[PDB]
């Protein structure tokens, strides 16, 4: 099997998360463009420059990785470290901030900042694309933001790395390797699923399943998985996501 | 060529203009304004005029006005509510750049007429993007009205009276002084509907025009 | 001829690049009133009576921007006449 | 009642968990470097095949870095001094082991990567030895998720 | 669908020297026919044909010599079309004299 | 403040119609496969990644910390 | 996780750029401060376009060329095959 | 309540961040230099292969300004004492990796240019483990980043 | 409320600012300069334009006295005993920055003209990485100014 055709766009994703900006990938979207505008007049002229060379014979690798950055450039909100305002971040009220008990508040803000709490009862509601602007204002950005970075990349090395492990199965089908499938890919695929595939589940069940009103106290998601790893079952000290996982 | 002219085709066209340019520079140029008198139980915390003004873009969630606390004689901040621009600035930039279109197309008609002529594809084009205009027009417009009545029925002063903690408070009273007047967009509303109207018949005569 | 297109394309990409964003970054300066979540830095000691200062900051604020707008449309318009002297 | 300046430990746990890992790390691209430059200099055929150490080193840079993240991730400034002093435990530990597996990596990539082209039959060899250095930078991992959970 | 490499078969071509000649002809203008060597333990000497080659890797070295020498006179050199035609007749000899 | 279900089913529905529609559409040139292949990985990438962006941005743990000047802001301002 | 890190990287790094360079060309003054962000935002584009375009978009590349090299073509792209070469005249160019 | 001058760590920190750093870089490119001014001899038409290197020995460099300059504009004096500490550990630990970032691709760039100069084929080994380098790099700026925000 | 001996942090910070990049600088001269004695014998033409890395060792230096000298202007007995210490911070980053700036600069101009003089086409590749050792102490400049007037 050829893994070209699926690089083709497998590379872009992963150059565009690893490039995650609107206004650069628009920039060198117009150095793509301008290379492939100019492909007749380059081609027949002699470029001793050999670096020009490479990165024009791959010149519509370029475009394809600046069409991908400019998409994650989206999702991701950022452009030249400034998020897009389509001005629907309807999640904090402020004058109902200053309702609900929060009284002259800024007599101590002019010295502190107060930071928001969850769950007063009267916030709530998503932003309409990636993330709230209010967070590229904020400070606890860096503990919000990052972490489930790192989680989202965890998801999607999971499925690009399934994606491979069918590839060899298919070679088994093609070459007639009965042995590679019994003891070969079924085995080993499950192998990694059962452990992986759960990860996951339980990365979206809690995601889903807990919210700020049981924040204090909460589960963790590490400390769960370790548990798991160790065979270790403590009584308390880790609410528990649902009854009979042990 | 004043044949071209005298036909109901482009004198149609002229009307759309004219209509259109009424209609969407009251739309969005419409102002009002409310008072508001506090009948404190302290004669000095009370107030008896308190000037409220909105106006295009009317933006209710981000307009303000100050009217005694009753504690001690000091003041507040009162936010109205409503985000009503979100209907309102979108059919106002939609009338107007389609508008610029039925300028456009009454360009079209007017000098050139050998290419309007030539193979038929003026009528074409134009009937096609009148077409596409007129159903903006009718998304823009249904959703403006609804927000002009939910505008409305936002402009009753009971509303803010009895959401305000100090006004619950015994002796302590808000009448609205003067209501608020809002005739100038229904006046803008019924622009809009024979903008319609206009449209769809023209769009009828185009069609016959084209066969 | 006279300085050619050899060192002067990329005045003219620059120049380019420069106009377009001196425009959407003033255009979000006047139109959306410099939105501070979008645009944080100002700077104001005294604000206690009222947003209008800011307000009309934001005026002066935008106008800093269509100066250079218009600095850097004279510079293409100079580098593409040097191109053409061809 | 928690005794203050706990956190000596942890914040340099983490640390020194990476620490001698980079040095590690560094040292295992050094020697298999140089090695695979001049056997790719000699016949450019197995260049491809003698990558496997460096993938290793990068190995020892997890080991390394999981431990780290996992003590920076579990602090906190009120800390009572027993689990801050486990995490500085635990990166030593980690470091020191992933020190070893990159010296072990880099003297060794570089033996067998000059030796395979001569002689064929060390190339599984020292693949082999390759898993024996990936078992010590793990033999340090596994003390190290034990102290960080103690 | 899975996309694999294309298929690849060989094929030995069996004809006539001088009608072998004109094949080997027809493909040099085609060019999608890999020839794989027989006799590998035969040296260009035994082939028979290295004083062609000579010839015309001597003939080559000349024709280097008039170009550097056209490179000092300065002409345009347009080398623009007749050329892929490539006719194969044994008068070439007298054109290289 | 948006109800969830609304976006959950604009995007699935249009990423989905693409990447099912696509193989019913291609005519049988010799890149076929290789097209098809392209838009479906193309559909699920990208929908996979706006999917867990958005449930990311579900269900909050604790708000954003701000400035007192951009509490002074975000009051004058709106919401 | 390299991904994260990485992402991160640009993150922070344009946050910088912001905080520093185009930052520091807002001010009260109303003409000079105009005058200075020319020259500011010519050195704020020949920097990005530097650090971040050509750089860090290098590095992305070489990481993901890196990642599909080891972590997905380890699995299923066992074995090599022998490089065809179809005769042909390619030195008509040449 | 906060003892004396307390954000001094943090201060050695924002230091130790790009000093060690600087000692890598310039140890990276004290080498690769050298190496270069022997290449250049006998194939000078590759003194645009001798820069790609450099350009990325200069990341190291970046690297130390990344969370110097960060904490250069973040503290201040009414400081815990314990985030003091966070900067400290991030700012030797980024310093150290650019030591380890520096010491290794300093003698693989001069080893691999070297195995260029006489082999063109070994060009893409040695971009291929100089990748490792910078992976080694990064590593130390994710934790600092961590410690500089927890 | 101030400590006693507190003026030191920045007075030294501005000691070592200057003194630690004049150790680079005095390796900078030492190295090169030897390096282009010897190489007048053969091209006599090539003297003059080897001065280059010599005066950019002279610009790694004035970065260490720039840095000396702000502090000395901002340099006060009445100090909140924070401020002192970003001095110090400053002074010993830019002073080891320029250090290693200078040694490095040093040897790499000395082999550069080694190789400028066997060939002279690498006078324009080896200014270059000359210019790379020269952006590294302009780093190591920015911090300290960042720091000494935070």
């Amino acid at each position: 099997i050829n893994p070209a055709p699926y690089t083709v766009i497998t590379f872009p994703f992963l150059f565009a998360v690893m490039f995650g900006d609107f206004g650069h990938g628009i920039l060198m979207t117009l150095f793509a463009v301008w290379m492939v505008l100019r492909e007749s007049r380059i081609l027949s002229q002699k470029h001793e420059n050999e670096m020009f060379s490479m990165v024009f014979s791959g010149r519509y690798i370029i475009l394809l990785m600046g069409l991908f950055s400019i998409y994650t450039g989206l999702i991701y909100n950022d452009c030249f470290s400034k998020s897009l305002n389509i001005f629907g971040s309807s999640w904090s009220v402020r004058p109902m901030f200053t309702q609900g008990n929060w009284t002259e508040e800024t007599l101590l803000g002019s010295s502190v900042l107060q930071l928001n709490p969850a769950i007063p009862g009267v916030f709530g509601g998503p932003y309409p694309f990636g993330i709230d602007p209010i967070w590229n204002i904020a400070t606890n950005k860096l503990t919000f933001l990052n972490s489930f970075k790192m989680k989202m990349s965890v998801i999607l090395g999971i499925i690009h790395m399934l994606f491979g492990v069918s590839l060899s199965l298919f070679n088994h089908i093609y070459f007639k390797k009965p042995l590679n499938i019994y003891f070969g890919f079924i085995p080993e695929i499950i192998f990694m699923s059962s452990l992986f595939g759960y990860l996951v589940i339980l990365i979206f069940y809690k995601w889903t399943a807990y919210d700020a009103h049981s924040s204090r106290n909460a589960p963790s998601l590490l400390i769960h998985f370790i548990n798991m790893f160790l065979f270790s079952y403590p009584e308390s000290g880790n609410a528990m996501l649902y009854s009979g996982q042990k | 060529q004043f044949r071209v002219v005298k036909e109901p085709l482009g004198f149609v066209k002229v009307l759309q203009w004219v209509f259109a340019i009424f209609a969407f520079a009251t739309c969005g140029s419409y102002t009002g304004e409310l008072r508001l008198s506090v009948e404190c139980a302290n004669k000095t915390e009370s107030a008896l005029n308190i000037e409220v003004e909105f106006e295009y873009p009317f933006r209710l969630h981000q307009v303000y006005f100050d009217a005694p606390s009753c504690v001690k004689g000091g003041t507040t901040k009162i936010f109205l509510v409503g985000d009503y621009s979100s209907s309102a600035e979108f059919f106002v930039t939609v009338a107007v750049f389609a508008f610029l279109y039925s300028m456009g197309a009454l360009a079209t008609y007017i000098f050139l007429q050998n290419k309007y002529r030539e193979n038929n594809k003026g009528p074409m084009m134009d009937f096609l993007a009148t077409a596409v205009f007129a159903f903006m027009w009718l998304v823009s417009s249904s959703a403006w009205a609804k927000g002009l009545s939910d505008v409305k029925m936002a402009t009753d002063p009971e509303n803010i009276i009895k959401e305000m903690p100090m006004c619950r408070q015994t002796g302590n009273t808000c009448k609205e002084l003067r209501d608020p007047v809002t005739s100038g967009l229904n006046t803008s509303v019924v622009f809009g509907f024979l903008n319609l109207v206009l449209w769809v018949g023209n769009l009828w005569f185009v069609f016959k025009e084209t066969g | 001829l006279c300085c050619g297109p050899k060192l002067a394309a990329c005045g003219i990409v620059l120049s380019a690049w420069g106009v377009i964003m001196l425009i959407m970054l003033g255009i979000f300066f006047n139109v959306h009133s410099a939105v501070l979540i979008e645009d944080v830095p100002f700077t104001e000691k005294d604000f206690e009576n009222g947003p209008q200062n800011i307000y009309n900051l934001y005026e002066q604020v935008s106008y800093n921007c269509f100066i250079a707008a218009g600095l850097y449309l004279l510079l293409g318009g100079f580098s593409f006449c040097q191109v053409r002297l061809n | 009642n928690n005794p203050e300046y706990s956190s000596f430990f942890g914040v340099m746990g983490a640390s020194s968990a990476m620490v001698f890992s980079a040095m590690g790390a560094a040292y295992g691209t050094a020697k298999s470097g140089t090695g695979i430059a001049a056997m790719s200099v000699m016949r450019p055929e197995l260049i491809m095949k003698s990558i496997i150490p460096v993938v290793m080193a990068g190995i020892i840079a997890i080991y390394g870095l999981v431990v780290a993240v996992l003590i920076a991730n579990s602090l906190t400034d009120g800390i009572t001094l027993y689990r801050s002093f486990l995490q500085l435990g635990a990166g030593l530990s980690v470091g020191l082991s992933g020190l070893a597996a990159g010296f072990a990596i880099g003297i060794v990539g570089d033996a067998g990567v000059r030796g395979t082209a001569q002689q064929p039959r060390l190339f599984v060899g020292m693949i082999l030895i390759l898993i024996f250095a990936e078992v010590l930078g793990l033999y340090g991992l596994i003390v190290a998720l034990i102290l960080s959970t103690k | 669908e899975l996309f694999r490499s294309e298929e690849m078969t060989l094929a030995q071509l069996f004809l006539q020297s001088e009608a072998a000649y004109c094949c080997v002809s027809e493909l040099g203008e085609l060019g999608k026919v890999q020839f794989r060597d027989l006799n590998p333990d035969v040296n260009v000497f035994q082939r028979k044909f290295v004083n062609e080659v000579r010839r015309c890797e001597e003939m080559d070295r000349k024709l280097r010599f008039v170009e550097k020498e056209i490179r000092k006179a300065n002409i345009p050199i347009m080398d623009t079309g007749e050329n892929p035609e490539v006719p194969f007749p044994r008068d070439m000899i007298d054109l290289e004299a | 403040a948006h109800s969830f279900a609304l976006p959950v089913i604009i995007f699935t529905t249009f990423w989905g119609l693409i990447g099912i529609a696509g193989p019913w559409f291609v005519p049988k040139g010799p890149n076929r496969g290789v097209i098809i292949t392209m838009l479906v990985a193309t559909a699920v990438c990208c929908y996979l990644f706006w999917l867990i962006a958005i449930l990311a941005q579900l269900n909050p743990l604790f708000g954003p910390q701000l400035k007192n000047e951009t509490i002074w802001y975000v009051r004058f301002l709106w919401e | 996780l390299r991904l994260w890190a990485l992402s991160l990287a640009h993150a922070q790094l344009s946050e910088v750029l912001w905080t520093m360079v185009i930052h520091i060309g807002l001010h009260v003054r109303s003409l000079a401060g105009g005058l200075g962000l020319f020259f500011i935002f010519a050195a704020f584009a020949t920097l990005t376009v530097a650090i971040l375009l050509i750089m860090e978009g290098l590095s992305a590349f070489l990481h993901a060329l890196r990642l599909h090299w080891v972590e997905f073509q380890n699995k299923f792209y066992t074995g090599t095959g022998f490089k065809f070469l179809p005769f042909s005249f390619e030195h008509i160019r040449e």
